[PDB]
DNA sequence: CAGTCCCTGTTCGGGCGCC
RNA sequence: ACAGGGACUG
RNA sequence: CGGCGCCCG
């Protein structure tokens, strides 16, 4: 017998009627033993036809973990509580929290399920369990405490939150502390085996004060940046000066000092691609100053915390995926490269699937935010499996794109 | 007082509407009179109930006509009503496929009669019920009353009867584990592992909690009827098959006749194995009218005639063997088509299948097949909730090439390789890097947007030009055409450079078969080749012997 | 700038296969 | 029916 | 009249 914050669907949209996709029997069974469990805790219960409404949920072990975690798409809902969110109450976000030497995410999730929501709310918190086959009708549930993975349920358990942590902010206050939907992120320059003692100390914290918590470490001090950089050439094919006056041409949409003037020149008649062109000196010097251009930062690029973020993912090859974050085009926040990831050399939807999820990863770690992702995949293939590989609890929005390869030229 | 069988479901109205008040809209004469009897009896039973001032509520009468009845139903409209009643969750996502289903021993089918007037309606929305409809012809102005039960033709009828029905099962099955039940509609069927009898026993206790609830099961029941027909299914315990299908063997070829034909094949393609539609779906193209007359080509009919020795003799599916691994083999059958079986033990099939859905405007075997794959692997997800062994007609090695070059994020999963011609090969490779001793072509072409007229060419180190005009023509056609010029002129070994965005994205992605034809002429001509290079650089630029190009066709 | 087309690939209005 | 990308219009 | 699945603007 506690209050309850009431909650709206911001004006004029109403709750989310999206379908429940097919699972496999695997996670479905895992569903059903949690939600007749957490059914039994009154965390969720049973409901009828008179809720016409769905969320999609599926189920995921989080990376390096046997146990099974239940994982709701809150996405449509929380597209439709948003103005509630974001407009009511701001969450600063630390700047500092990327230059720590170490930041551990904690999964804190579970606490959510003490606050109750309004009951007249959760009418919106409808997901079906499906069967397999449609031997039997789904099992609809919904969410009577704080549901995991809503916008809502961090934003509502802030003052409790910050309560819990008060004490230990008090008495390490060098420590950052940062909050995303179900995770909790906490950094410091501590070496390593202090700052996992001082983590346990925290999950003694939050334990103390009544919350479960079921390596973890990013090393944002280390996150590097991959800058655009041309060739080192001994000898120089034509069809070397093609590539390279055509990539100096893209780069030249993003930084506006590129000239290809002279190495224009130096293709001056028709001659064979494989025929070996010298470099002239006055080329010698504008390609070495173009590289010099090249390792300057790009004038009047800012983040604007207004703006969405936006993330491009293209495919190298052979285990290698570059990226770029940017809010507006040419104007990039970061650009990078992952290789050998989990799949690579084997399964590509893995790889990627790994790669939405670090630069989901760093991307709330420096601005706070999950991007728009631009998917090098066919809708389809994305969808069957990436269902199949995903270890993360929150969800980045997407959408599927083809560019056959002329920006693949982001990585040599 | 009338009396209380079974948890009720509450039901709203979308906020800001109320119930209807309607004129009538014609039903046929005879019939009619009869439901004014009818509806005396109902008085008694508690279906029906009056109020005179209460209701500002009327309703037409709107109706649906069913085969194989040797007694005549009624129906109300309540449509008016429906458009102004809440929406529900609906409880029909569509209906589980035998191949599904774990093999049982014993099957039953229990019909539930009077199922929708066997369910309470909601107390407070009994109101907005109140309905008339012509007493014989007619003679006196008339009379009204309200609804008890869930209404023909109204939306919770099926919603929340599903519900209700369900709600009531769940003790029972929770109290009897390896029993297995399915609803559909009013009938359920269930089924058991346990001995005849003993399943027998569970069959009558089961009429029994449905009597505790209401629920009438007579004994018109058949432990000796099955197989079960079942939309367009006959189903036994051990084995299934469709319900026989009917070929046409018309001279007269209509487009409606044609269009039968396709759906019926595909649905024979679901259990009769290497069905194709490809030939006879090709007269579909860009037709006006549904019942225009068609010619059938020649390779349509001998496709028509395989298939008919198809169905010449019987088949059946078997069931699912949890227990034991599940195996889909995919065939390539040619013209962009594809067919599937997947079986558990050998030359016993759960199910085959069809895959010929050409996508994209040019494409190859390796996208396709892993097209057909991600089908199969998403209807596997449905049917029995896993993913196949895939036997597949392609070389680890083919497929590793394709899927490694391939700049899209693609992916197979777990498979093994079947050694089946024809066998999907790539057909050709660009290479990676220039080819030393080979002529360079540098290729342009441009045409004008105004005249829709134009000219593709050519320049390379060799002093070799050549130019051609063409008509009624685009820049991107004329960027293929030029290109295309490049590969015929060249000896088996040649370099190309083009300046062309769009046709450097076509030819990079390897097409094995395309809708232009000219395209295809590429693509025949990029076989042949024993080497070539694609090149890109950009436009007026001052490049190459490109700007020597460029000014040769701007020309 | 906007404003034109040319080419390509996923959501809704026609009809057949199963209720 | 809708969107993305190319290219041409002064 | 609908649901579910393919084929044409
Ligand atoms: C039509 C249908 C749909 C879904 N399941 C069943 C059936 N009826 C059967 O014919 C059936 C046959 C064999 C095994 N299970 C069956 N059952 C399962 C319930 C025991
Ligand atoms: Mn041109």
């Amino acid at each position: 017998p506690i209050e309850t914050v009431p909650v709206k669907l911001k004006p004029g949209m109403d709750g989310p009627k999206v379908k429940q996709w097919p699972l496999t029997e695997e996670k479905i069974k895992a569903l059903v033993e949690i939600c007749t469990e957490m059914e039994k805790e009154g965390k969720i219960s049973k409901i009828g036809p008179e809720n016409p409404y769905n969320t999609p949920v599926f189920a995921i072990k989080k990376k390096d973990s046997t146990k099974w975690r239940k994982l709701v798409d809150f996405r449509e809902l929380n597209k439709r509580t948003q103005d509630f969110w974001e407009v009511q109450l701001g969450i600063p976000h630390p700047a500092g929290l990327k230059k720590k030497k170490s930041v551990t995410v904690l999964d804190v999730g579970d606490a959510y399920f003490s606050v109750p929501l309004d009951e007249d709310f959760r009418k919106y918190t409808a997901f079906t369990i499906p069967s397999i086959n449609n031997e039997t009708p789904g099992i609809r549930y919904q969410y009577n405490v704080l549901p995991q993975g809503w916008k809502g349920s961090p934003a509502i358990f802030q003052s409790s939150m910050t309560k819990i942590l008060e004490p230990f902010k008090k008495q390490n206050p060098d420590i950052v502390i940062y909050q995303y939907m179900d995770d909790l992120y906490v950094g410091s320059d501590l070496e390593i085996g202090q700052h996992r003692t001082k983590i346990e100390e925290l999950r003694q914290h939050l334990l103390r004060w009544g919350l479960t918590t079921p390596g973890y470490e990013l090393h944002p001090d280390k996150w590097t940046v991959q800058p655009i950089v041309l060739p080192e050439k001994d000898s120089w094919t034509v069809n070397d000066i093609q590539k390279l006056v055509g990539k100096l041409n893209w780069a030249s949409q993003i930084y506006p000092g590129i000239k290809v003037r002279q190495l224009s020149k130096l293709l001056r008649g028709t001659k064979a691609l494989t025929e070996v062109i010298p470099l002239t000196e006055e080329a010698e010097l504008e390609l070495a100053e173009n590289r010099e251009i090249l390792k300057e930062p790009v004038h009047g690029v800012y983040y604007d915390p207004s703006k969405d973020l936006i993330a491009e993912i293209q495919k190298q090859g052979q285990g290698q995926w570059t990226y770029q974050i940017y809010q507006e085009p040419f104007k990039n926040l970061k650009t990078g490269k992952y290789a050998r990831m989990r799949g690579a050399h084997t399964n590509d939807v893995k790889q990627l699937t790994e790669a939405v999820q670090k630069i989901t990863t760093e991307s709330i770690v420096i601005w706070g935010k999950t991007p728009k992702f631009k998917l090098p995949i066919q809708k389809e293939t994305w969808e069957t499996w990436w269902t199949e590989y995903w270890q993360a609890t929150w969800i980045p929005e997407w959408e599927f794109v083809n560019t056959p390869p002329l920006v693949k030229l982001w990585y040599q | 007082v009338p009396i209380s069988p079974i948890e009720t479901v509450p039901v709203k109205l979308k906020p800001g509407m109320d119930g209807p008040k309607v004129k009538q809209w014609p039903l046929t004469e005879e019939k009619i009179k009869a439901l004014v009897e009818i509806c005396t009896e109902m008085e008694k039973e508690g279906k029906i109930s009056k109020i005179g001032p209460e209701n500002p509520y009327n309703t037409p009468v709107f109706a649906i006509k069913k085969k194989d009845s040797t007694k005549w139903r009624k129906l109300v409209d309540f449509r008016e009503l429906n458009k102004r009643t809440q929406d529900f969750w609906e409880v029909q996502l569509g209906i589980p496929h035998p191949a599904g289903l774990k093999k049982k021993k014993s099957v039953t089918v229990l019909d539930v009669g009077d199922a929708y007037f066997s369910v309470p309606l909601d107390e407070d929305f009994r109101k907005y019920t109140a309905f008339t409809i012509p007493s014989i012809n007619n003679e006196t102005p008339g009379i009204r009353y309200q609804y008890n039960v869930l209404p023909q033709g109204w939306k919770g009828s099926p919603a929340i009867f599903q519900s209700s029905m369900t709600k009531i099962l769940e003790p029972f099955k929770k109290q009897n584990p390896d029993i297995v039940i399915y609803q559909y509609m009013d009938d359920l069927y269930v089924g058991s592992d346990l001995e005849i009898g003993q399943h027998r026993t569970k069959i009558e206790e089961l009429r029994q909690h449905l009597l505790r609830w209401g629920l009438t099961t007579p004994d018109k029941k058949h432990q000796k009827e099955p197989p079960f027909l079942w939309m367009g299914y006959e189903l036994h315990p051990d084995k299934w098959t469709v319900q026989p299908i009917v070929l046409p063997e018309k001279d007269s070829w209509t487009v409606n006749d044609i269009c039968k034909l396709v759906g019926k094949l595909n649905w024979a393609s679901q259990i009769y194995p290497g069905i194709k539609v490809r030939q006879l779906s090709k007269l579909l193209r860009g037709t006006k009218a549904l019942t225009e007359v068609i010619p059938l080509t020649e390779e349509a009919e001998l496709e028509l005639a395989e298939n008919r020795e198809i169905l010449k003799e019987p088949v059946h599916g078997v069931y699912y063997d949890p227990s034991k691994d599940l195996i889909a083999e995919i065939q390539k059958q040619g013209q962009g088509q594809w067919t599937y079986q997947i079986y558990q033990e050998p030359f016993k099939n759960l199910k085959t299948g069809k895959y010929a859905r050409m996508r994209g405007a040019h494409t190859n075997d390796v996208k396709q097949l892993t097209e057909a794959v991600q089908k199969i692997t998403t209807e596997s997800i449905v049917i029995w909730g896993k993913t196949p062994k895939f036997k597949l007609p392609i070389q680890k090695e083919t497929w590793e090439t394709w899927w490694t070059e391939y700049w899209q994020a693609t992916w197979i999963p777990e498979w093994e390789f079947v050694n089946t011609p024809p066998l999907v090969k790539l057909w050709y490779q660009l290479e990676k890097e220039p080819i030393v001793g080979a002529e360079t072509f540098y290729v342009d072409g441009a045409a004008n947007r105004e005249t829709k007229l134009g000219k593709a060419g050519y320049v390379t180190n060799k002093g070799r030009q050549k130019v051609v005009p063409l008509t009624n023509t685009t820049n991107q056609k004329t960027e293929l055409q030029a290109i295309y010029l490049a590969l015929q002129d060249s000896g088996l070994e040649v370099n190309i450079v083009t300046n062309s965005q769009y046709a450097l994205g076509i030819i990079q992605a390897q097409p094995d078969k395309s809708e232009s034809e000219l395209v295809n002429q590429i693509i025949e001509q990029l076989i042949k080749k024993e080497k070539v290079y694609l090149a890109w650089v950009p436009a007026h630029k001052g490049i190459g012997g490109n700007e020597q190009v460029d000014k040769l066709v701007s020309a």
